[PDB]
Formats: C-alpha cells, sequence, structure tokens
C-alpha cells in the first residue's frame, strides 16, 4: 500500500521550534520529490516546500523561507519539516505529499513525467498550534430554555463552553441518548487566545417538564469534565 | 553526476535566481547551473545509446548544452558586474533554451 | 508569484446537475494545472492533472479543460459524494507552486427561514466579570444571513464573533451562533439588547431581544 504516515506537531509557543516527520511506505521513496502543504483554520491550501528525490535541491515559499527547512532521509523513508521561529500565523494542519508521475511514464523522464503533474499521495495531516496560551479547562454555562426560546411546538436550549485551550472539547447531551436536533458549533478563537463554542438542541415544548437535559462537556487536555443540566 | 541531478540543478536554481536580492545569490546559482550543464553535456541520454557520437542527434544534444552555457555565461558576467536585475532578466531565457534544445532527449527508452 | 483565481467561491447544485468551476491564472501556465477535491477533516485528493488528464480511480464524470490562462473543471452529473471544496494548483513555475483559493460546492434546497432564539447571560458567568449574549439562528437556508446586535437601539461591530455549522446531513440546512461579549461593568451600563436577523426567507428582519432582568 502506497502511503504516508505523519507524526509530530502539537502546541508550541511563538519563536520556538518544532520538527514534523512523515514516514513513507509501499513505494520507492527516493524516486520522487516530496512536498509540504499547509491549511490554516478555515482557509485554503498553501504550498510550503519541496525537496528533490536525492535531497540535494529544495525550495520554500516566501512566507516560510529562512525559518522552515525541508529535508529527507531516503535510507529510512523519512521526510522532515524543521520549523524555527514559529509565528502564530503558522498555526495550521500540515500535509506531506508525494509528487505525482504522469501515468504514461513508468520511470523518470524529466519534465514529461515529473514535477508538473500534481501530488497523488497525501499524509493524514498534522495539527500545529502556535500560541502563548496555557492549558485551561472550560467554563460551562447553561443556555436556558426561555419563554423567548419558543416556537409554540419546540424549545431550544444549550450550553456555553467558554474559555479553554487547546482544542478540542467534546459535548454530549444526557450521555449519548439525545442525538436528534443537536448542533454543536465550531469553536472560535478569542482575542484572549482561548477558544469557546456553544452546543444547542431543539426539543418539544412537551418535554420541558417530563425529561431532564444535561450537557456533558469533556476537555481531555485539562482532564476536566463537567456535566451541567439545562432547564428553565 | 546523475543526469536527473543535473536536470534538477537547472530547474531549482532558476527559482533561487528569481528570488535573489543580491549578486552573490545570483552568481552562486548561475555557477551551479554552469557545472550541471557541462557535466550533462558529457553524458549519453538514454534515448541516444544506439547512436554514434557523430549522429545529428548526439551533435544536437551536445551543442544545445553549448547554447545553454553561453547564455549562462552572459548572465554570469552581469552578476559579476553587480547588475542583479539585468542578470535576473537574462536568466529568464534559460528555461526557454532548456525546453527547446535539451528536454526532448530525456524522454525514456 | 502566479496568482490563481477560482470562480465562483461558493455554488449550490443538486444531484444530477452539470457543474462548472473556473480558475484563472495571472499569466500563462500552458497546461501545468491540477485540480483537487477536499472534504472537511481529510487530505486533498488529486482529480486531474495536466489540465485534462484524469487521475486513475477518479470517476469519469469529472473532466477538465483549458490552456494558457483559463481552465475549467466539469462534473457532468453530480453524485452526493461530490459535495466538497475544489482547488486548482499551478505548477508551471516549479519548484514554486501556488494554489487557487478554492470553490465550495453545496447542496441546493428550498428556502428555509431561520428559527431565531436569544439567550441571556447566565449569572454564574456574571459573577466572573464578563457577560456573553448568544443569538441562535436554527436550520436556515441559504447560508447568507446578517446578524446585528442592538444594545438599547445602538448597534455595534468589532465586539461580536460568530460561527456556523456545516450543511446538515439530513435536511441540508445551516445553523449559526452569534456571541456578543462585554465586560459586565458595561453589561448593565445599558438596558435592551436585541438580535436583529436579516435573511432571504424572512419577509422583514426579525429581532428577538432581552432586557436586564429578562
Amino acid at each position: 500500500q502506497v502511503q504516508l504516515v505523519q507524526s509530530g506537531g502539537g502546541v508550541v509557543q511563538p519563536g520556538r521550534s518544532l520538527r514534523l516527520s512523515c514516514a513513507a511506505s509501499g513505494f520507492n521513496f527516493g524516486d520522487f520529490g516530496m512536498h509540504w502543504v499547509r491549511q490554516a483554520p478555515g482557509k485554503g491550501l498553501e504550498w510550503v516546500a519541496v525537496i528533490s528525490y536525492e535531497g540535494r535541491n529544495k525550495n520554500h515559499a516566501d512566507s516560510v523561507r529562512g525559518r522552515f527547512t525541508i529535508s529527507r532521509d531516503n535510507s529510512r523513508n523519512m521526510l522532515y519539516l524543521q520549523m524555527n521561529s514559529l509565528r502564530r500565523g503558522d498555526t495550521a494542519v500540515y500535509y506531506c505529499a508525494k509528487e505525482n508521475r504522469d501515468r504514461n511514464y513508468d520511470s523518470w523522464s524529466a519534465s514529461y513525467s515529473d514535477y508538473y503533474y500534481g501530488m497523488d499521495v497525501w499524509g493524514q495531516g498534522t495539527t500545529v498550534t502556535v500560541s502563548s496560551a496555557s492549558t485551561k479547562g472550560p467554563s460551562v454555562f447553561p443556555l436556558a430554555p426561555s419563554s423567548k426560546s419558543t416556537s409554540g411546538g419546540t424549545a431550544a436550549l444549550g450550553c456555553l463552553v467558554k474559555d479553554y485551550f487547546p482544542e478540542p472539547v467534546t459535548v454530549s447531551w444526557n450521555s449519548g441518548a439525545l442525538t436528534s436536533g443537536v448542533h454543536t458549533f465550531p469553536a472560535v478563537l478569542q482575542s484572549s487566545g482561548l477558544y469557546s463554542l456553544s452546543s444547542v438542541v431543539t426539543v418539544p415544548s412537551s418535554s420541558l417538564g417530563t425529561q431532564t437535559y444535561i450537557c456533558n462537556v469533556n476537555h481531555k487536555p485539562s482532564n476536566t469534565k463537567v456535566d451541567k443540566k439545562v432547564e428553565p | 553526476a546523475d543526469l536527473r541531478s543535473n536536470w534538477e540543478d537547472l530547474l531549482f536554481n532558476l527559482a533561487q535566481i528569481e528570488k535573489a536580492d543580491n549578486a552573490a545569490q545570483v552568481k552562486d546559482a548561475l555557477t551551479k547551473m554552469r557545472a550541471a550543464a557541462l557535466d550533462a553535456q558529457k553524458a549519453t541520454p538514454p534515448k541516444l545509446e544506439d547512436k554514434s557520437p557523430d549522429s545529428p542527434e548526439m551533435k544536437d544534444f551536445r551543442h544545445g548544452f553549448d547554447i545553454l552555457v553561453g547564455q549562462i555565461d552572459d548572465a554570469l558576467k552581469l552578476a559579476n558586474e553587480g547588475k542583479v536585475k539585468e542578470a535576473q532578466a537574462a536568466a529568464e531565457q534559460l528555461k526557454t533554451t532548456r525546453k527547446a534544445y535539451i528536454a526532448k532527449y530525456l524522454a525514456k527508452f | 508569484d502566479i496568482v490563481m483565481t477560482q470562480s465562483p467561491s461558493f455554488l449550490s447544485a443538486s444531484v444530477g446537475d452539470r457543474v462548472t468551476i473556473t480558475c484563472r491564472a495571472s499569466q500563462g501556465i500552458d497546461r501545468y494545472l491540477a485540480w483537487y477535491q477536499q472534504k472537511p477533516g481529510s487530505a486533498p485528493k488529486l482529480l486531474i492533472y495536466a489540465a485534462s488528464t484524469l487521475q486513475s480511480g477518479v470517476p469519469s464524470r469529472f473532466s477538465g479543460s483549458g490552456s494558457e490562462t483559463d481552465f475549467t473543471l466539469t462534473i457532468s452529473s453530480l453524485q452526493p459524494d461530490d459535495f466538497a471544496t475544489y482547488y486548482c494548483q499551478q505548477l508551471s513555475t516549479y519548484p514554486t507552486i501556488t494554489f487557487g483559493q478554492g470553490t465550495r460546492l453545496e447542496i441546493k434546497r428550498t428556502v428555509a427561514a431561520p428559527s431565531v432564539f436569544i439567550f441571556p447571560p447566565s449569572d454564574e458567568q456574571l459573577k466572573s466579570g464578563t457577560a456573553s449574549v448568544v443569538c441562535l439562528l436554527n436550520n436556515f437556508y441559504p447560508r447568507e444571513a446578517k446578524v446585528q446586535w442592538k444594545v438599547d437601539n445602538a448597534l455595534q461591530s468589532g465586539n461580536s464573533q460568530e460561527s456556523v455549522t456545516e450543511q446538515d446531513s439530513k435536511d441540508s440546512t445551516y445553523s449559526l451562533s452569534s456571541t456578543l461579549t462585554l465586560s459586565k461593568a458595561d453589561y448593565e451600563k445599558h438596558k435592551v439588547y436585541a438580535c436583529e436577523v436579516t435573511h432571504q426567507g424572512l419577509s422583514s428582519p426579525v429581532t428577538k431581544s432581552f432586557n436586564r432582568g429578562e
């Protein structure tokens, strides 16, 4: 199986450094150029760097040149991205990717077969978060079913999961049993450097007196669990 | 050197020339292109192994590298005179020359 | 570096539609252009390279064309698997590579009005120095929705952060949360706080609002 398995990454503070790794298997690693590509939260793909089959020639995007260094070790089927002087703008998922060879060509034929034909095999991605924030568990406040959270037939209620770092949190409602009509929103990064999100559910006006609704929040990076029940 | 390594020296060093902001970078890149071109000129590309050295294709292959080296040397002389942007402009034709004179001889067989 | 401009950025279609996405290069790139598909949470997938060559395993309903500076990707008849974001990528300047900004293809359905709810700050949060008001817009379509916060009929910006779900698995609708943050010194400086919502499916903008002590 032709495949790339990435490792490394995580939370790192600004100005410090990190090394990403990408282990290749199932093909002749040292016959192909290799690339790094990144994707910031909510944005498009951005090309980062490339290295020749041999490791002798390389190139980096203007936005990382002088700080990031691509390298490879063919005898261990390993591709590396050394990232120094990290900036908050480097927060992204990073993908390694193998250069595609045009299918009419079994072996290298310069520009007829290589370089110009995209990237066919991609790693699964590594998240890098550049932040000065420290690990903090969330605060969980209710979004109580008001008389203005009304439809005359269905009520809406939720939980506000405020001020945590890093991603992710997990939200359930009464421990897995309520799953219809649930909306947990993507977290937003506050100017504080901490995230926050809301989870909501719409329920019949019938059940505001006959069934209990608790949201179970879990933030594993802080080992904090909160089960906060939501009623008028 | 391997023919692929020499080919890739001409490809990757053009980017180093285009992004340079001082003469040293341009001359370093042009100097590597020159050595790659002279080394590849000595090689027998795989599609030409059936051919005599006096065949039109072998002569065409060898002399296409002469065109490239001549153009590399014109850019190099400007870079040695500290004319970075003139040297960068003169280096733009190297890709045209590489495609028009050399590429076809690297097809497999 | 070469700039790739994809158009449109967002488009809606239904299963069985014929769909065309364009990419435009700031200068000629011959045919050295590739197309990718990406779904959230997964790596890009190469669909097409050399502008018109179909990568192996990619269904034949995908096709590409174009030369020099204008390129399109076509899906002859959509399948549910094809709703995704699509990126072009130029490689003519190799080893300098640049991507287009992407085109998101979404499922079209009928106009659905948002059911709008507002929630007051719970006062466990009050005792900690800050107040957050949340407005919910549930199960609407299309995505375009304007949310404006009125505090005592004085409206704001630079103070509000919003978030949206992805198109729902079942009914293909969207939901949106708008959170307004204030220091609680300023939270009861003022009186009314309103969530005004503009949407295509609402005859006139809807505002559901609270007052301190609501």
